């Protein structure tokens, strides 16, 4: 049943337990920036806004995409997969 | 026309029990209950081998009003045309394309006259056949579009006779391969896998595969150096004959 | 296609158009013998046209 | 199957003049065609095979596998018309040692090599009809340094008009050849 | 004083070379900079790296590898990668124009301008070595440049060196899943080329490794890195006997005398065990008997072929870890007693066994866990004719209408070389069916 | 390394290029002043493919703008990102062709094309290693349809080994803006089939349908159409500029998509496309991407793909993904729609992956499909052409410049010949 | 379909399936040619190629 991270953003080649641990220990998945209550009594505390001016007078009007897509993180797959030792120790577990 | 009496045709083995209203698929959701097989669009087959609906011929409209000098003679067992005026004085430029166009015709005597006249004109011509090549292209490809076996075989025989008729013609024909060949791609492989038993069709050359291969090797024999490269560019599965 | 080659076209392909029409069906009245699949759908067409 | 049978001067396996010229031959055709037609060069009916992908189109000497067609005789010979196209044929032979070895012969090959199982050899074919004689004795003795006991299998591939396939047993000229074996010139 | 030279050609070759050369560097304790650390030594012994490396005289080490490609993307990526100080700057040969999956281009048109420099580099590298064992070569078979350059390289080396051993690790196209559309043609051509030029060839098709990753490693979205890591582990297990002490060592030349009954039959398929993640690796014994049973069930074959459909000629297989000859023999007897596995008639004993002491290493950030006992198995069996049958069918389906033939004949290759490869493959299948019959 | 120059001609071509260069510059982080301001290192590694470096550290596109009327460049000057272009490359006439293919190919193109050919020659010899040429043009306008095709002939007779791409806008009969469209369309296609190595057809009607019923936006315009076309163009050649798992350049696509030399006309599509309001809810994964890719509605052409059988398909993915998803999805698609795929070539879909996605997307897909559906475009345009030519209507304007009806007849004959041969392989069986 | 089923003394479900099966004349029509002249009574509906 439903480990949250996996399905939306397809997680690449890695162990199932590894992906589950990563997407569980990552931030988000909780905490309210908007502070809305789950009941619904607080619905009008926050006005539903989506943070350009569409103008069809002469040209264009398509508008760019929403802020849920990556930047600066564009980086090569061989780079991300292929690092030498500066990782967590696979078998450390201090006793 | 006839048709059975439709309200009388019947089925016997099926039982006459009728379910009535009482049925109900609610409350009985077995995992083995049937579903539909939803309608599936049939495979599209197009009309690549459908008939062409032969267009109107020019030979009929010239001959019915009678401006071509041609005489049907019945003295021979098979009719043999004699010439009111001789073919060498006849101008090939005006007449010959019309005779080529007349091949599409099937109704007598127009077809008879068209093909036989083309044979005699090609045989008689010596050098004047050479300049008239460019305008002969329209009738020949229009006929080849017919997708009818008889007309196609006749036209391929025409092409053989034309190429063997006079020298210098094959290499002159080289630029015009592009528009005349691609019909041959359709019917290169259309030959019968009759197997072991005898074939009787050597008498009447209806084996369009043999005819097409014969025509192709004749074209390559007579054409010239670029004939092979044109043939290979046009039809893929060709194999050279002049090259050992 | 004179509406009867349509009959043949739809009857020749059961997998493409599966349904109750492909086989004969019992009549609700016992006095009437069950009809063969080709003719029953003719009768359906005649009734609908009327 | 041609075993325990007297075989002295000649052995005709396939001969295109008959009700069914190929009783024993097996045909497998994917994109080709087989038929006998009277020939313009030689006014006689000739069995004939064509197709594309010469590898797939072939006829095998024995009808079914697992059995020995072994031929008593040393000299193979065929009557073949040159169609200026691809053409291959192979023979499987049994040597002094109990080993079955294979000779492949190709029109379109340009290099020859020896291998424990296959030895491919090119040919050069003259124009028109011709008689080709396969010694096979010098071939086994030179490539393998081993005498031959029996001739297992014969295989002919696509793009040929075949008149006669037989075994001659010795270099024979047209005078020694019987009238039905010799090819009458046009 | 034993050496072996590695050749990587094609994008697949380069990408598997990166993965393997990480593994060997970690196994020998060498940093990416090529310098062995002054402190924190992890590996005993000397000359152990000499099989794959050469000492510079003071400090760092040079891998005995060469990288070839015509498309500079992967090579430039390596040269900007974290291993840039490892390799020689001028042994990473980059072209300017790609073969674009055209075998004719890479065999006749653009590879001939690079092969001269390549063989010059090979001579320079082989001059240093004294006990040259042979060459390993990596190339994806379904790619134009890889296939053509590999074929040309093998043809040149066979006449330059003569009897030196060469091992080709080919990645054949899967039965149904493939990336290109023309690759049967170049696969058949390259197989025809290397059949008469390569001593040993290994089958490593993709789909089988995908399924192994799915079942055992519990990977649901595998990528190329995992396959490359697994192949690297197989290579390490194969060659550990040349640089680690063992009870019953096996040399590279212990193969052309053990595995191939006849010169024509030298394609073999691999298997590896155990393959398991750390989350469930430690809950069972990892006993030698069950791991060697894991090596032989048809489910863990590295190539998409069914061993149950044919007989076996030979099985050469190596353990690394704390195995004992008594347990190896006990497991082999059990395998022989098993009825679903049958050997060819003329082979009473068909097993060659190797034992090595060094347990397999684990790459941090990888998938596999750390275990003591591992087995890598190489089998030559009659069942491999099915892949040739399938590729033959795929080939003649398109060659019936002469599709794509112009894209090859327009670049120097004649019309008739396809049919030679076709009849050669037919001869190969006839050879397999001939060998497979009992006496 | 392995560069390609850009040539644009005609009003439609110039409008397409004016947005294509904006998209490319935004992708590479280049300001309209030509000074780099990007953030990622990969943005400049292979930047030389489309840009030349100049003293002072600025970059300039290697694009040549060509036309017979000056208003087009006098307009593209004023647009955003228009300052990048070299003033010297611009070549223009002083009269105009008047949508007349005869004028744009015989009486004015022959005189003007000398300077533009010299400039193209200079740019071609300037670069270190040529990959090919790409040109964007429309088949509904006379000057474009004549200039572009004569330029293709001139470039091909000079560079026999290089590749050519032509992004052709084809006129659909429903939304027609010019009464002379069939004539110049047929005349252009006749020459284009002989020389273009790849042709990529785009339909305004299909663009309207997609921007209406997929995007759910009220009022699209030529800016939006050009934006879609620009995304489609960039997707094809992105892997040539960025690293990837399976790099697949233009030559690889040409080898793997064209079975026979005369079949090089393709339809394309881009994914994903979502409305502004419904973007928040869609979950971007490869099943959704492939189901939107293969949908009949997403094609950039009015041709209906399920009315014919695909010869070959090709998909270029952008973003970070696992190849298992890609290939198993492609296998599932080919298994489920087995009736619509030609049977005598097995596994007829090519896949490729690039790890750098377009800006503003996690993951994107560009589809190029060589399908037998394009026969209907040719049938309709041929029917309109013959209906108008049977009465010799609108013919004296063309015949006034030394061109006669034999050329029209030959063009129609070859056009129908291509139709027949192209539908030939649809019915072939093993 | 109820009056039609009553007239034919046949099942409503089978007659409805019969209509849904026939109404797939668009599949026949999409293929080239295939001229259809459906009469079923008073209206004669003809369709040529398209
Ligand atoms: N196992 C494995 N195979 C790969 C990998 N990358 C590509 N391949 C295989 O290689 C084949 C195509 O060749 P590529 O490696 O992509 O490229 P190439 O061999 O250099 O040939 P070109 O594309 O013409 O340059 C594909 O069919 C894949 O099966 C990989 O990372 N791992
Ligand atoms: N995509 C796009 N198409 C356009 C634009 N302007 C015109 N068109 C199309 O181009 C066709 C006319 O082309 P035209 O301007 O005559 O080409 P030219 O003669 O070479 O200048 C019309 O059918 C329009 O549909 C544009 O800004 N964008
Ligand atoms: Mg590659």
């Amino acid at each position: 049943g439903y480990i949250p991270g996996l399905k939306p953003n397809n997680h690449y080649g890695a162990s199932y337990g590894e992906i589950a641990k990563n997407c569980l220990s990552n931030p988000k998945v909780a905490q309210n920036p908007f502070k809305l209550a789950s009941t619904g009594f607080n619905y009008q505390r926050h006005d539903f806004r989506d943070p350009s001016l569409t103008a069809t007078t002469h040209k264009f009007g398509a508008q760019t995409l929403l802020k849920n897509h990556p930047s600066i993180d564009q980086k090569s797959n061989q780079w991300q997969s292929q690092t030498h030792d500066s990782f967590r120790n696979p078998l450390h577990k201090p006793n | 026309q006839h048709a059975p009496v439709f309200e009388d045709s019947q089925a016997a083995t099926v039982v006459n029990k009728f379910q009535g209203l009482r049925q109900g698929t609610g409350g009985k959701t077995s995992t083995q209950l049937p579903v539909k097989q939803p309608f599936q669009a049939p495979n599209p087959i197009c009309g690549a081998f459908k008939k062409r609906t032969i267009p109107v011929s020019e030979f009929r409209r010239y001959y019915d009003r009678g401006d071509l000098p041609i005489k049907v003679d019945h003295q021979g067992s098979v009719n043999k045309i004699i010439w009111v005026i001789q073919p060498d004085q006849l101008d090939y430029h005006h007449y010959l394309p019309i005779f080529f166009d007349g091949l599409r015709e099937k109704l007598d005597p127009y077809r008879f006259l068209a093909i036989l006249g083309t044979y005699d004109l090609l045989e008689k011509g010596s050098n004047k056949i050479l300049p008239v090549i460019p305008q002969l292209i329209i009738p020949v490809k229009t006929a080849l579009n017919t997708r009818d076996n008889e007309i196609i075989g006749i036209m391929l025989k025409i092409l053989q006779r034309l190429v063997v008729s006079g020298d210098m013609i094959g290499e002159a024909l080289v630029p015009y391969y592009r528009q005349i060949l691609p019909i041959f791609n359709l019917y290169k492989n259309c030959n019968k896998n009759v197997g072991d038993q005898i074939d009787y069709g050597q008498r009447k050359k209806l084996t369009l595969g043999d005819l097409i291969q014969e025509t192709l090797e004749l074209f390559e024999q007579t054409g010239g150096e670029d004939a092979f490269i044109n043939i290979k560019y046009m039809i893929p599965t060709y194999e050279s004959c002049v090259h050992n | 296609m004179n509406l009867d080659s349509i009959f043949e076209w739809i009857l020749k392909q059961p997998i493409n158009y599966p349904g109750k029409h492909q086989d004969s069906q019992p009549r609700t009245n016992p006095a009437y013998k069950p009809l063969e699949a080709k003719a029953q759908f003719h009768i359906i067409f005649k009734a609908t046209g009327e | 199957m041609f075993k325990n049978t007297f075989q002295s001067g000649f052995l005709s396996i396939l001969y295109s003049i008959g009700s069914k010229p190929l009783q024993i031959w097996d045909k497998s055709i994917r994109n080709g065609h087989i038929k006998r037609i009277t020939d313009q060069d030689i006014l006689s009916s000739v069995l004939e095979i064509m197709g594309t992908n010469v590898s797939t189109n072939y006829i095998t000497a024995p009808a079914d596998p697992k059995e020995t067609l072994g031929i008593k005789l040393p000299f193979l010979v065929m009557i073949i018309k040159n169609l200026k196209k691809y053409y291959t044929f192979e023979v499987q032979v049994l040597d002094d040692k109990n080993v079955r070895r294979r000779f492949r012969a190709s029109n379109y090959q340009s290099t020859t090599r020896v291998k424990p199982f296959i030895c491919t050899m090119p040919m050069r074919l003259d124009e028109g009809w011709n008689q080709i004689q396969f010694n096979l004795s010098d071939f086994t003795r030179r490539a393998y340094a081993t005498n031959y006991i029996e001739t297992l299998r014969v295989q002919i591939h696509a793009n040929c008009r075949i008149r006669r396939i037989y075994f001659s047993d010795r270099l024979y000229s047209e005078e020694e050849l019987p009238p039905e074996f010799k090819l009458f010139l046009p | 004083m034993r050496e072996v030279i590695s050749i990587h050609v094609g994008q697949g070759g380069i990408q598997v070379g990166n993965a393997c050369w990480e593994l060997f560097c970690l196994e020998h304790g060498i940093q990416p900079d090529g310098q062995m650390p002054s402190d924190k030594t992890i590996g005993g012994g000397d000359d152990a790296f000499n099989t794959f490396f050469s000492e510079t005289g003071a400090g760092k080490h040079v891998p005995r590898a060469v990288f070839l490609d015509l498309e500079p993307t992967v090579i430039d990526e390596v040269r900007t990668g974290t291993y840039r100080q490892l390799f020689h700057p001028e042994q990473l040969i980059s072209g300017k124009e790609d073969a674009a999956n055209n075998f004719a281009r890479g065999h006749y048109t653009i590879g001939k301008e690079i092969v001269d420099l390549c063989l010059d580099r090979i001579r320079k590298l082989a001059d240093n070595c004294t006990g040259l064992q042979g060459f390993l070569v990596f190339n994806s078979v379904g790619g134009g440049t890889g296939s053509g350059l590999g074929s040309l390289l093998l043809e040149r080396l066979s006449v330059d060196y003569g009897k030196k051993s060469k091992l080709g690790f080919t990645i054949y196209p899967s039965p149904q899943v493939s990336t290109a559309v023309v690759e049967p043609y170049n696969s058949i051509l390259s197989t025809h080329s290397l059949l008469e030029h390569t001593d040993v060839a290994v089958m490593l098709d993709n789909e089988a490794i995908y399924d192994i990753c799915r079942r055992n490693l519990d990977i649901e979205r595998p990528t190329y890195t995992n396959l490359n890591r697994l192949i690297a582990q197989v290579i390490s297990s194969l060659t550990a006997s040349l640089r680690f002490d063992g009870a019953l060592n096996v040399d590279i030349t212990e193969f052309q005398t053990n595995l191939v009954p006849y010169p024509r039959i030298h394609f073999m398929l691999s298997s590896y065990a155990p393959i398991i993640s750390a989350e469930k690796a430690y809950h069972e014994q990892l006993s030698v008997a069950e791991i060697t049973n894991s090596a032989f069930e048809p489910a863990n074959m590295m190539a998409k072929c069914d061993p149950r459909h044919g007989k076996y000629m030979a099985c050469s297989m190596m353990y690394r870890g704390d195995v004992v000859p008594k347990d190896v023999n006990a497991s082999i007897a059990t395998i022989k007693t098993k009825r679903t596995i049958q050997f060819v008639d003329w082979c009473p004993t068909g097993f060659k066994v190797g034992i090595n002491y060094q347990p397999p290493t684990v790459v941090p950030g990888g998938d596999l866990a750390k275990v003591m006992r591992a087995v890598c198995m190489i089998s030559n069996s009659t069942a491999i004719a099915e892949v040739f049958s399938r590729l033959d069918h795929k080939f003649d389906l398109m060659y019936a209408k002469r599709a794509f033939v112009h894209w090859y004949v327009g670049e120097g290759m004649e019309e008739g070389e396809f049919s030679e490869a076709r009849e050669d493959l037919a001869a190969l299948e006839k050879d397999y069916e001939e060998v497979g019959i009992e006496t | 390394m392995r560069e390609i120059v850009h040539i644009q001609g005609g009003q439609c071509g110039n409008q397409i290029g004016a947005k294509f260069w904006e998209v490319i510059s935004d992708e590479h982080g280049i300001d309209p002043t030509g000074t780099y301001h990007g953030d990622s290192d990969l943005q400049l590694e292979r930047i030389n493919v489309y840009y030349n470096e100049a003293t002072g550290g600025r970059y300039v596109p290697r694009a040549i703008l060509m036309d017979l009327e000056p208003g087009t460049m006098d307009s593209v000057r004023a647009g955003p990102f228009g300052q990048l272009f070299r003033p010297d490359n611009f070549v223009f006439g002083q009269t105009g062709a008047g949508n007349n293919w005869a004028k744009g190919h015989y009486t004015e193109g022959a005189e003007l094309i000398d300077s533009v050919l010299d400039v193209v020659r200079k740019e071609a010899e300037g670069c270190d290693c040529l990959q090919g040429f790409q040109i964007t043009h429309s088949l509904g306008g006379g000057t474009g349809s004549g200039m572009g095709t004569l330029l293709i002939s001139k470039v091909r007779e000079e560079y026999p080994d290089r590749i050519m791409e032509t992004f052709s806008v084809v006129p659909s009969p429903k939304v027609s803006d010019t009464v002379v469209e069939p004539y110049n369309a047929t005349l252009s296609v006749h020459q284009l089939v002989e020389n273009a190595d790849e042709c990529m057809v785009i339909d305004n009607e299909a663009l309207y349908d997609i921007c209406f019923r997929t995007l759910k936006l009220t009022t699209p315009t030529y800016g939006d159409l050009n934006h879609l076309v620009s995304a489609a163009m960039s997707g094809v050649t992105c892997c040539l500029r960025f690293p990837g798992q399976l790099n697949s350049d233009l030559r690889k696509l040409a080898v793997n998509l064209i079975p026979f030399p005369r079949l090089h006309f393709f339809m394309i599509g881009f994914a994903p496309l979502t409305s502004r309001g419904s973007q928040q809810y869609r979950a971007l994964t490869v099943p959704e991407l492939t189901q939107q890719m293969f949908d009949a509605k997403n094609m950039m052409c009015a041709a209906d793909p399920r009315h014919g059988r695909y010869l070959t398909a090709s998909a270029l993915f952008r973003g970070r993904m696992s190849t298992k998803e890609v290939d198993e999805q492609m296998l599932n698609v080919q298994n489920k729609n087995s009736s619509y795929f030609v049977e005598w070539i097995p596994n007829n879909i090519k896949s490729s992956i690039c790890d750098i996605p377009p800006k503003g997307l996690k993951m994107a897909v560009t589809f190029v499909g060589n399908s037998t559906a394009i026969q209907e475009m040719f049938k309709r345009v041929a029917e309109q052409f013959t209906a108008m030519f049977r009465r010799k209507a609108f013919l004296h304007w063309y015949t006034g410049e030394g061109m006669d009806e034999m050329e029209f007849t030959e063009a129609e004959s070859n056009m129908n010949d291509l139709v027949s041969e192209y539908q030939q392989y649809q019915d072939a069986t093993a | 379909a109820g009056p039609i089923a009553a007239s034919c003394y046949l099942g409503k479900d089978v007659v409805s399936s019969a209509h849904n099966a026939f109404i797939q004349a668009v599949s026949d029509l999409t293929t080239l040619g295939h001229g259809l002249n459906i009469d079923f009574g008073f209206v004669k509906v003809y369709v040529q190629d398209r």
